[PDB]
DNA sequence: ACTTGGCCATGGAGTCATTTTATCTTGTGACAGAAAAAGTATTACTAATATATGTTGAAAA
DNA sequence: TTTTCAACATATATTAGTAATACTTTTTCTGAAATGACTCCATGGCCAAGT
């Protein structure tokens, strides 16, 4: 760092040999300090809380044997965790499992998150919400790829048989290797594979043990472990090569993951099929829910469990839903044209029976859409390659998704061709992505495509002309049918005498908390 | 009472109460209105509630329940501290006549500092 | 500092250092406890000693 | 740091660090810093001083010191011990940086006398009088009326004649006028101890009250000796009217002048409680009484005698008579119209004495209209201190401290009662006020060998605490402010001097205005403090 | 004048407490309970999926 | 009897609407030796009233 006060160089060297050790300049000699001097031998909500996250955080530590090393670099994750607020309103657990999880990931070690979660009460679910949440709020992708080398030393220890294992897993990796490659590995808890190839070299190490006794360790189902044997069973030199000295055949044929083989069996060129579409409707007039649920077909109010009115209609296939503030959600819709149209037959009920129930604040939330592009797909390189936009969360779910941000809608992605998309408003930000998206899908490949126009069908505000748009347009688009949806006065009455009749004991809360608001007065 | 607030509200209405019962009331817009020598007699004159103000308590306006004669010392004491009022033979009362205050040669009120820049000032602190 | 390892240096003890004293040898310890172990420049104010 | 709020000159010199400046900033260099070693060392000779100063020694030593004697700053007793020689002994006159400390109050003296020639050059006449008689020292109208011109009407010219007398103005001083009134207690202790006709060892009784009494009594005429001399008053020579003696050299009486200032600070308290009418009515009520009182005056050999738990009360019911019946002949028994502007018929007007009642006057011999004062002055005194911690604190503070006041020694749970307020305020205008003293703390050890949590606190005045360091006040602008007015002195230093020899540039004019404000403020100051410091130190 | 009692001050005396007791080595080593804020989890929707789990059971061997 | 299928159901992350309720976290807010002293006692002496 600093220079010499004479020489002007700037390599020093501290010399150890005569116990001096004084620094001196190779130029000139001089020295720059002789003499080595060296050394030897509150009130916060933040430090109540952290401190006390090493102390829980620590606890479930060394109950999975895991370093106590990489607890250190998980704390420090849930302290960032924390500097979101993502902490605050969850369950403890869940919050700093994730964030214990993420750590054991980002070093790549043998810890499956089935396992994780058996310390608890909790369903293997809870923790996957509360994990797959966070991958969002705090950016991160790339790291957390799981993969089978490594469950099966973890598992290979707690398998008892003897020191032959060790051959088996050499034995059992190379075969696990070849499945991969044998392009059926995806789309599976890789614990299933895991414990699979290891009952494989297993038998193959002729040596007898249970399926139970597997899964032990394994922690899946004896029917899903047996089901991707078979899937073996049926493979390129599958029962072929099966005999003894180790198959050195690494040429894979073909291949077919048994996706679009159940499409076999069923039966930019091809258009993503649109599926359901969502909206919401305001009346602007507040109603009764229990006044509302006496004359229709389709109702359903039940305010133990929801408050609410469930509607629906047979035609056109719609559902729509009602609020008690005098709004609704708009569902069942398969387009736009029988969306605000039905939409509007909602009303005929109301503005029938009702209230003035006005047509008011239509918007279209959201849009369901889907499509097949009919061959294979290789997900682990794709988020490997994409991963900034595109997560392929680990074995907690079986499709990868993808976050698009221009425009801003998500896909949902299966090995067989099968390709989701939701999270628009619009149909034409869902083509635009879909052959946006396409050169990715046939990017990733190994070894239809005619995009036609990028805008063929009539827009979205086409539809919705096609739809009165007028509140006061109502008996036009009335189907008359509703007058025959709804049901006679007695129907009314004895119906509703046996809803009220079961449901008086949650007007018996009801009521009786009433009565306790008098009692508030003392 | 109840331990919180809303008391001295009552307090200057009894202040008010006792203030005329000294001399006339309070004259106070010219020089010379006090008691013109207290009617006739600046002396025979010995004046005040105890009892007598439950009779004017009554006046209420205020929602709230009534008070015992108890607790009504209880108030004047605090105004014998305040020094809102005197307290001369026992449960009897006078009047400072701070009214003056409500409006060298001393009294905190009727008084302002110049209290910017200058450096040349009288605090009660940095002695300490 | 102290003994090996770290590095050089020896103790001179009061049990000890009294020794030179019966000598009456002043310069042998002005050059011992004062020059050859920490020789320090203080500068100091006539007025006021500080 | 920052040196604004000047720490150095700041704390670690109360009591003396007031007259380090004034006998500095009104005489100022070798003069000064003798008193200051004498005041912080006490007792000293002449010599001695030298060891010390570092001031080459009997030269300002001598000068400075009889210097100060001229001006009656230094208390002077020597003596010789049975071994030999002979010695000489300083001390700081009493007060008498008292006379530099007030001055121009002393001289607003003027305005009792200030009656006969109302804004004359007769005012101006006297004025010119005593600031000279402050300035010199001790005055003989002989020498004083030789420097002032002859040829001209000299009872006249000087016209301060008989005037010279009043309850004010001089004493001829000499010997036992200054010495250590303790010393000189000491001294009378002689002829009554050491002068015994050899009697018996038996029962020190008889050689201490007798020796005492005769101690009292002899010391009473000591006392009386400067009080009045006719052979002063009573001169009236050929051709002449009744003169003092011009001969002798007198010297301003210090206490008749806080005598009559304490008058004001009554006529303050007084002029609250009742009307402006009968306000004005005592405040000349006062001006036929102010001269007799003792005020600061009898408590005397309170300093310099110990005490005793019986015989102290053999003072202070000696104290409790001693103006009130043969001074109360001198006191309102029958007076009529002073002065006054109520018109027409003035003698019910004069009842309005009985309007009087609390906390002060309102007593008589039984029905003639007379003020006591022997009790009443003394138990006045005790209540004077009242305000003085309104604009301090807030006025909330006062009614919890006077609340403390009536009852004591009381816990802060049947606080929160009596007084009223919420917790958050009392807790702070408490603490604000316990970090200023006054109220002080009480405890008591609960189920504790001694421990703070456990334990339970209680409060108390003790008032002579917060009166005392009040006298805070004393080094507080009295020094701080008057300092303030030196350093100022060296910006217009350079300019000092040329405005002395003026009577030039705009920004001098500037300056001039702005030193001259500033000025006006620092005196006109302290005599806000003083007014508010004669309570404390005495009386 | 002449003896006693009480009384207060002082001198001993048997009471309890603070700091030493050697060098040269030479490795070694914060309270809880509660309040309130804030925030999220549900509980209805379709709804395209592909695993998983199971159970059961039915049908085949 | 077993194994196959298989089927049958059922969560399962996506997306918003809700609105409502509930439920947890967060962020404040206070119930051996040898002198030192220390007290504890005993006498001297002094002051007094009865003698
Ligand atoms: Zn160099
Ligand atoms: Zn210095």
């Amino acid at each position: 760092m600093p220079v010499c006060k004479n020489c002007h160089g700037t390599e020093f060297e501290r010399d150890l040999s005569n116990a001096n050790n004084d620094l001196v300049c190779k130029a000139c000699g001089v020295v720059s300090e002789d003499n080595p001097i060296v050394s030897e031998v509150a009130l916060e909500s933040r430090e109540a809380t952290l401190n006390n996250a090493r102390r829980k955080l620590r606890a479930v530590s060394y109950a999975l044997h895991i370093p106590e090393y990489i607890t250190d670099a998980a704390f420090q994750w849930y302290k960032l965790a924390l500097a979101n607020n993502f902490v605050q309103g969850r369950r403890s657990q869940n919050v700093i499992a994730s964030c214990l999880y993420v750590a054991c990931r980002k070093e790549k070690t043998h810890h499956m998150l089935i396992d994780f979660s058996s310390r608890l009460q909790v369903s293997v679910y809870s923790i996957g919400a509360t994990f797959l949440k966070m991958v969002k709020k705090l950016h991160i992708t790339e790291l957390p790829l799981a993969d089978p080398s490594l469950f099966i030393q973890h598992f290979a220890e707690k398998l008892d048989l003897a020191d032959k294992k060790i051959k088996v897993v050499k034995d059992a990796v190379k075969l696990a290797q070849r499945m991969s490659k044998d392009w059926m590995f995806e789309g599976r808890r890789p614990a299933g594979i895991a414990g699979a190839c290891i009952l494989l070299a297993c038998r193959m190490n002729n040596l007898r043990r249970t399926h139970t006794e597997i899964v032990a360790v394994s922690h899946v189902a004896e029917e899903t472990l047996q089901q991707r044997l078979n899937e073996f069973k049926n493979t390129k030199a599958a029962k072929l090569s099966v005999q003894k000295f180790r198959e050195n055949d690494v040429e894979d044929g073909e291949a077919r993951p048994p996706s679009f083989v159940k499409n076999r069996k069923k039966e930019s060129g091809i258009v993503p099929t649109l599926q359901n579409i969502v909206a919401t409707v305001t009346l602007g007039c507040r109603l009764d829910l229990k006044t509302v649920a006496l004359h229709a077909r389709n109702a359903e109010y039940n305010p133990k469990r929801f408050a609410a009115v469930i509607m629906r209609i047979r035609e056109p296939k719609t559902t729509a839903l009602i609020f008690a503030s005098g709004k609704m959600v708009v569902t069942g819709a398969k387009s736009e044209d029988d969306s605000k149209l039905a939409s509007r037959k909602y009303a005929r009920i109301i503005q029938k029976i009702g209230f003035a129930a006005k047509f008011t604040d239509f918007k279209i939330q959201n849009i369901v859409g889907s499509c097949d592009v009919k061959f294979p797909i290789r997900l682990e390189g794709l988020a490997f390659s994409h991963g900034t936009f595109s997560s392929y969360e680990p074995e907690l779910f079986p499709g990868l998704i993808y976050r698009m941000v221009k425009p801003k809608i998500v896909l949902l992605i299966f090995v067989s061709g099968k390709i989701v998309l939701t999270g628009a408003k619009q149909r034409e930000e869902i083509y635009q992505a879909f052959e946006a998206i396409y050169p990715v899908l046939s990017e990733f490949r190994k070894m239809s495509g005619s995009p036609r126009n990028l805008h063929l069908l009539p827009t979205t505000d086409t539809y919705l002309s096609k739809v009165s748009d007028d509140p006061d347009n109502l008996e036009d688009v009335d189907d008359e049918e509703l007058n025959a949806h709804l049901l006679n006065e007695e129907a009314s009455k004895l119906k509703e005498r046996i809803w009220i009749g079961l449901n008086a004991d949650f007007l018996l809360e009801q009521e009786s908390k009433r009565l306790k608001q008098e009692a508030d007065i003392a | 009472e109840l331990d919180i607030e809303f008391i001295n509200s009552l307090l200057t209405i009894v202040w008010r109460f006792i203030s005329e019962n000294t001399f006339p009331n309070g004259f106070k817009n010219f020089e010379n209105g006090p008691k013109k020598n207290v009617f006739y007699a600046p002396n025979v004159k010995n004046y005040s509630t105890t009892q007598e103000i439950l009779e004017f308590i009554t006046a209420a306006q205020v929602a709230n329940v009534e008070l015992t004669p108890s607790n009504i010392r209880s108030l004047c004491e605090v105004l014998v501290y305040d020094d809102k009022l005197e307290k001369v033979t026992h449960d009897c009362y006078r009047v400072t006549l701070e009214s003056i205050l409500q409006m060298s040669i001393f009294n905190y009120f009727k008084m302002f500092p110049a209290s910017k820049h200058d450096k040349e000032v009288v605090y009660f602190d940095e002695w300490t | 500092t102290e003994g090996r390892s770290r590095d050089g240096g020896l103790r001179l003890g009061e049990m000890e250092r009294d020794c030179v004293i019966a000598y009456g040898a002043s310069q042998l310890l002005l050059e011992r406890l004062m020059i050859s172990s920490d020789a320090f420049e203080v500068d100091v104010c006539d007025k006021c000693g500080l | 740091v920052m040196t604004i709020s000047s720490l150095e000159q700041r704390t670690l010199n109360p009591d003396l660090f007031l007259y380090k400046e004034l006998v500095k900033a009104h005489l100022g260099e070798r003069a000064a810093s003798v008193i200051g070693m004498l005041v912080a060392l006490g007792r000293l000779s002449v010599r001695e001083l030298v060891e010390k100063i570092d001031g080459m020694d009997v030269d300002s030593v001598k000068t400075t010191l009889v210097s100060l004697t001229q001006l009656r700053c230094v208390k002077y007793l020597q003596e010789t011990a049975i071994s030999g020689k002979k010695t000489t002994y300083y001390y700081y006159n009493e007060e008498g940086i008292h006379i530099l400390l007030y001055s121009g109050l002393i001289i607003d003296e003027i305005i009792t006398q200030m009656r006969v020639n109302d804004e004359e050059e007769h005012k101006q006449l006297v004025a010119e009088i005593v600031q000279n008689v402050i300035s010199l020292g001790s005055l003989t109208v002989e020498d004083y009326l030789s420097s002032v011109t002859s040829d001209s009407m000299k009872y006249t010219i000087s016209s301060l004649f008989v005037q010279l007398c009043e309850m004010g103005y001089l004493i001829q001083i000499s010997k036992l006028h200054y010495t250590p009134i303790e010393d000189l207690w000491q001294f009378l202790y002689e002829k009554h101890y050491k002068n015994i006709p050899r009697n018996s060892p038996l029962s020190d009784l008889k050689k201490r009250s007798q020796a005492k009494m005769n101690a009292k009594t002899d010391f009473a005429k000591i006392i009386n000796k400067p009080n009045e001399l006719s052979q002063i008053l009573t001169v009236d020579p050929k051709t002449s009217l009744r003169i003092v003696k011009p001969t002798v050299s007198l010297t301003i009486n210090l206490d008749r002048f806080m005598k009559g200032r304490r008058s004001k600070q009554l006529i303050n308290l007084a002029k609250t409680r009742v009307g402006s009418v009968t306000a004005q009515v005592y405040k000349i009520a006062l001006r036929l009484t102010e001269q007799k009182s003792p005020k600061i005056r009898d408590p005397l050999t309170q300093t310099g005698l110990l005490q005793d738990l019986e015989e102290a009360k053999s003072f202070q019911d000696e104290a409790e008579l001693v103006e009130e019946k043969t001074p109360g002949l001198t006191f309102n028994a029958i007076d009529l119209a002073r002065h006054l502007p109520s018109a027409s018929l003035i003698n019910s007007h004069l009842k309005i004495l009985a309007s009087s009642n609390f906390p002060f006057l309102n007593e008589t011999k039984p029905g003639v209209y007379y003020v006591p004062y022997s009790k009443l002055m003394p138990v006045l005194k005790s209540s004077v201190y009242e305000y003085v911690i309104a604009s301090t604190l807030g006025p909330s503070a006062m009614r919890l401290s006077r609340c403390i006041r009536d009852n004591k020694l009381v816990s802060e749970k049947i606080i929160n009662s009596t007084a009223l307020m919420k917790e958050k305020d009392i807790r702070s205008t408490l603490a604000s006020l316990i970090r200023y003293n006054s109220v002080e703390i009480q405890e008591v050890p609960r189920t504790a060998d001694r421990s703070a949590s456990r334990a339970v606190f209680l409060f108390r005045c003790k008032e002579t605490h917060s009166y005392n360091f009040m006298r805070q006040n004393l080094e507080w602008n009295m020094a701080n402010l008057l300092f303030k007015k030196e350093k100022l002195k060296q910006e217009n230093s350079t300019l000092l001097k040329k405005a002395n020899r003026d009577d030039l540039l705009p920004s001098e004019l500037n300056q001039l205005k702005m030193v001259n404000e500033r000025e006006l403020n620092v005196f006109a100051r302290l005599s806000r403090l003083l007014s508010l410091w004669e309570v404390f130190q005495m009386a």
